[PDB]
RNA sequence: AUUUUGGGCAACAGCAGGUCUGUGAUGCUCCUCAAUGUUCUGGGCGACACGCGCACUACAAUGUCAGUGAGAACAAGAGUCCGAGCGGCACUUCACAAUGUCGCUCCCGCUUGAUCAAAAGAGCGGGGAAACCACGGAAUCACGUAGACCCACUUGGGACCGAGUAUUGCAAUUAUUGGUCGCGCAACGAGGAAUGUCUCGUAGGCGCAGCUCAUCAAACUGUGCCGAUUACGUCCCUGCC
């Protein structure tokens, strides 16, 4: 941080390779990725360190409705994807 | 006839002495024509007074607190003024405000 | 004769000060202060404003003209009442300050010293605590 | 702001309980809850 | 029968009807206004440009429901509160000049009246169309059942 | 989000306008910066500037740091308004300014130490180093533990 | 279903506590006007190396932002009193001023409809007496749904503050308060040795009444909205009979 304290006696937590851009390997994957996992959801995306649960979850609603994960709640936010078929 | 709504608002320091008012003339004002429709009571109004007790400079700063519930009861009569006013001659204690009114 | 302020309030130099009244020259001026002079009327110098006119009048080339006492803590710095000098109470004091013009326009509040200055200060005299017995 | 109350039991302006047109001091207060018809709530 | 505005969800709806203001190019902004605080409460303000639009849905909510709500009570349903600082937690603050815009506005788009000149309450024309949109929008979802059934 | 695989608007971290412009934000607060003090986002300027999210700060485009450039300085020409104008009566011009950059430090320096010279307790306490208010001012300063100290022996 | 509920009440001695800061309860004991009376004025108690005591808030996705939600507790408010405002009258008065009277509106408290403004702010006409009738058929806080932040001080955060407008007050000038827009990356990433309280729609959070109140509380005293471990023992600890 610039914040010469800001972290407490015991907590410790390391980064995370999730951004903002763009990226041709990041899109490529994330084709390729969205598919792979039986259970697809923006979190897993996320973990797979390249874009955050967050937009990625947008990744995921912008390749779901090319349907290549299935959405699931019948609704938006807290929905998620399987593969598809 | 030509009725009056008469309204004889009663409004009390407490609910007991008024109830005896209300009644009373009432039961005075009819026997006969005066015709009610049963006394309804408006929200009782309640009074909270906390207070700064002792001058404990040392010792606790404890405070204290008194309430005073005021009872409001309220009956509306389709009678006679007239007759309104010949029963109307009951001087009636304190504590028990008594408001009669003419609206229809 | 006398010098010079180089001096802006409000886009104005102490001559387009000069061909305002108190009035406009406060409309320069935030909401307060030219709340204050609408909520007004006069003056409430009427001596005063003549203590220092007067004292305006004075001047010599070297030295100076009194200065006026007052309790005061509100007038608004107009050349009107330059070049005098003010005794400003404060219980302790009826602090003295001339008003050059490159006070002008400002508030007497602005100049007003309320205080005693402890800010762990030292004793000057022979104190030693506090004035609580 | 502290010096318009003066109290009408007392002329006071410490000492007394500001509530609802009153102007008593604390302990005037307490001692006057009977008349008035003030019992304890609490 | 069926489902009207007493029976319908703006989160299509509201966001349908917003477009039927946008849309259809009936009213807008006004000239003294387009920027837009949340209100007195906050700088951050409306994400959704719409917000006049999606204000006058809202004061057209109102209208039909609450029929005669006055200038005040459009102020209340604006609602909020407000960390201050290093000090309370308490309630926010509603900007009335927009406020009274979409009183004016949504009685010249004629689906609000001033109601006894005062309080609006709904033109008929309003919630019949409302109700239309209702079932446009209502049928289609991207849910579960019965564009199929 | 976008499937867009951009390394060149994947753009970072530059510093224009005597300001500075990190990468990613929303957009605003990379607009927001230069400080000294209220340069001069105004948000608004450059919202209305047609600045947003979809670019954010990251996307970085010149064009429209072109585009910031012209509005921020007449802001009220682009008719982004005057009733905020964080400067409203100077007292040099008298007047209304967006104020930028370093001419407000300069702005600082001049109008702050008059404004403290006059002097008053009030305007002390401001001043040598005090909140401009809390009653109970030494408690306020609060492990910054040291506003200053002064003695005149 | 248990000394059922929360209280209120509550023995007897006891504690030079505290109680000169109520007291038009006061010993003894001081000044009494070239008084420390009283008014008036003006100041102060509010002054920042620091040591604390409470509180409050942040540090944050468990969040922040933009918006969207058909969420009510509990409980306020219109004093009297024949130059306030207004008005009429009276007389003075070449004209003013004047004075005086009378009357209203009463030195007119809450306040609603709503226009014109960035904005707060300016307003004819209305309305309501503590009024369950106007400010109360709306409108209570964290809910729940759509959108910025692909979790990094992001700016979390706003201490910090700058012009700028509105309001309080005789007076703020020891910024009365608001407002506004900029504006911050202060500290602050949740805090050591220590440590405070607590076992049922409640902890607890979360918010709102109500008054202090010219003007101003994180206080005060309530109201709500939301919403739970094991403890239920043990008597250790630590303490009372």
């Amino acid at each position: 941080k610039k914040a010469a304290k800001k972290w407490s006696k015991g907590r410790t937590r390391e980064a995370l390779q999730n951004a903002v851009m763009f990226d041709k390997e990041t899109m490529d994957k994330l084709m390729k990725e969205v598919p792979k996992y039986k259970v697809i959801t923006p979190s897993i995306i996320s973990d797979r360190l390249k874009i955050s649960v967050a937009l990625a979850g947008k990744g995921l609603q912008h390749l779901c409705r090319q349907g290549l994960i299935r959405l699931v709640s019948c609704s938006s936010k807290f929905r998620v994807y399987t593969r598809a078929a | 006839q030509e009725t009056q709504r008469v309204l004889v608002k009663m409004t009390s320091r407490n609910a007991k002495a008024v109830e005896n008012v209300m009644t009373e003339l009432l039961l005075h004002a009819r026997n006969e024509k005066v015709v009610l429709r049963g006394p309804v009571r408006l929200p009782t109004r309640t009074l909270k007074v906390t207070t700064r007790k002792t001058p404990c400079g040392n010792g606790t700063n404890t405070w204290d607190t008194y309430e005073l519930k005021i009872y409001k009861r309220l009956v509306e009569l389709r009678a006679p003024t007239e007759l309104v006013k010949k029963i109307t001659s009951f001087p009636i204690d304190a504590g028990v405000d008594v408001a009669i009114t003419i609206p229809h | 004769e006398r010098t010079f302020h180089k001096f802006t309030y409000r886009g104005h130099e102490i001559d387009p000060l000069l061909a305002l009244t108190e009035e406009e020259f406060k409309a320069l001026v935030h909401a307060r202060a030219r709340r204050r002079m609408n909520r007004h009327a006069d003056r409430r110098a009427p001596v005063l404003l003549k203590r220092l006119r007067e004292a305006k009048k004075n001047v010599k080339a070297g030295e100076k003209p009194k200065a006026v006492k007052t309790h005061l803590r509100d007038v608004v710095i107009t050349p009107e009442m330059v070049g005098s000098v003010v005794g400003i109470y404060n219980g302790r004091q009826f602090n003295a300050v001339e008003i050059k013009g490159e006070m002008i326009g400002h508030y007497l509040g602005e100049f007003s010293l309320t205080y005693k200055p402890v800010a762990h200060g030292r004793p000057g005299f022979g104190a030693t605590h506090s004035s609580r017995f | 702001g502290k010096g318009s109350r003066h109290c009408v039991i007392c002329s006071n302006q410490k000492a007394v309980i500001r509530k609802y047109e009153l102007n008593v001091c604390r302990q005037c207060f307490r001692e006057n809850a009977a008349n008035i018809g003030f019992s304890k709530l609490r | 029968k069926g489902a009207t505005l007493r029976d319908v969800h703006p989160w299509r709806w509201v966001k349908i009807c917003s477009q039927h203001f946008k849309q259809e190019g009936k009213m807008m902004v006004p000239n003294c206004a387009e920027i837009v605080k949340t209100s007195h409460g906050r700088e951050r303000a409306p994400q959704n440009p719409d917000w006049y639009y999606i204000r006058c849905a809202a004061v057209l909510r109102a209208v039909y429901l609450r029929p005669g709500v006055g200038y005040g009570g459009l102020s209340k349903r604006f609602s909020s509160k407000k960390n201050r600082g290093s000090r309370p937690e308490i309630t926010t603050r509603a900007s009335k000049g927009l406020l009274h815009w979409c009183c004016k506005s949504l009685t010249k788009l004629e689906l609000l009246e001033k109601c006894k000149g005062a309080g609006h309450r709904v033109t008929k024309l309003g919630r019949k169309v409302a109700d239309t949109i209702a079932f446009k929008i209502a049928l289609r979802k991207m849910g579960a059942e019965t564009k199929a059934k | 989000m976008s499937l867009t695989l951009q390394s060149e608007s994947f753009q970072h971290i530059v510093r224009l306008l005597n300001t500075n412009v990190e990468g990613k934000r929303k957009v605003p607060f990379a607009l927001r910066m230069v400080k000294g003090i209220g340069i001069r986002f105004a948000y608004m300027v450059c919202k209305k500037a047609g600045v947003d999210v979809e670019r954010r700060a990251g996307t970085l485009s010149p064009e429209e740091l072109e585009k910031i450039s012209e509005v921020i300085a007449d802001p009220a020409k682009f008719k982004i308004p005057e009733w905020f104008l964080n400067r409203q009566r100077d007292p040099k011009t008298g007047k209304t300014e967006h104020l930028t950059s370093s001419m407000v430090d300069t702005r600082l320096r001049e109008d702050l130490e008059r404004l403290r010279k006059i002097r008053a307790h009030r305007g002390v306490r401001h001043a040598y180093g005090l909140r401009v208010r809390g009653q109970h001012t030494c408690t306020s300063g609060r492990r910054g533990k040291t506003v200053g100290v002064s003695r005149t022996k």
